[PDB]
């Protein structure tokens, strides 16, 4: 999993993979890489119970399309 | 299962498991919030 804001995210369907530097979500079947949003993730529970999680960034498709307007 | 199908692949047990209950239609945070206990019961069950 991934931990983004205090909460923990996982793959709707695939699985975090990184090629030694960023981390990307990937169909199981077949290295596609993607950038790991929050429409390939969901949430579930907080930082500190999942074994082996790892600090890193979500980005969230909504948040540069309204900043846009607000600049 | 990838062996039964082409080369073997590794993957962390973990995972593996959280794939087994994406199987069976239990979402995979089920498994990583309580892994502790699943392996407990599961080494239970082999003692037994
Ligand atoms: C794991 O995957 C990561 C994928 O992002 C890798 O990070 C990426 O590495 C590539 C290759 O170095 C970078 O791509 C190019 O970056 C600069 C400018 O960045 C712009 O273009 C990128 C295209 O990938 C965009 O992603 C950026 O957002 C930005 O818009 C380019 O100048 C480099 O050279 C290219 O351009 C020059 C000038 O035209 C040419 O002369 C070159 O031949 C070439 O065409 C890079 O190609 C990318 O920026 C980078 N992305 C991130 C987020 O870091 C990462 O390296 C990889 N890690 C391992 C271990 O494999
Ligand atoms: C779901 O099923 C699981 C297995 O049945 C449950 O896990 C069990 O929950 C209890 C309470 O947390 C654990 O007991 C805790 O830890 C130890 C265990 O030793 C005691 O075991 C029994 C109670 O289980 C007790 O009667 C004995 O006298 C022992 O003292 C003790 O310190 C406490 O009892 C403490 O409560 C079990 O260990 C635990 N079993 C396993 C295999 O982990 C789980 O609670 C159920 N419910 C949920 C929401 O998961
Ligand atoms: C994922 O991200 C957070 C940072 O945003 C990491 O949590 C941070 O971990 C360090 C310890 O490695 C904490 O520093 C120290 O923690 C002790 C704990 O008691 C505290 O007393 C000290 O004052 C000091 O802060 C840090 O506080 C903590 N930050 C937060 C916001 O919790 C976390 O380690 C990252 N996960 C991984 C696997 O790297
Ligand atoms: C990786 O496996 C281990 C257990 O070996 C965990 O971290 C390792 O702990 C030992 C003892 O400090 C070190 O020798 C290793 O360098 C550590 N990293 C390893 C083995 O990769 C760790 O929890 C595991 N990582 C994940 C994501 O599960």
């Amino acid at each position: 999993a991934i931990c983004h804001d205090g909460k923990a995210h996982f793959p709707r369907e695939g699985v975090f993979v990184s090629n030694g530097t960023h981390w990307f979500v990937t169909q199981r079947n077949f290295y596609e890489p993607q950038i790991i949003t929050t429409d390939n993730t969901f949430v579930s529970g907080n930082c500190d119970v999942v074994i082996g999680i790892v600090n890193n960034t979500v980005y969230d498709p909504l948040q540069p399309e309204l900043d846009s307007f607000k600049e | 299962w990838t062996f039964g199908a082409g080369a073997a692949l590794q993957i962390p047990f973990a995972m593996q498991m959280a794939y087994r209950f994406n199987g069976i239609g239990v979402t995979q945070n089920v498994l990583y919030e309580n892994q502790k206990l699943i392996a407990n019961q599961f080494n239970s069950a082999i003692g037994k």
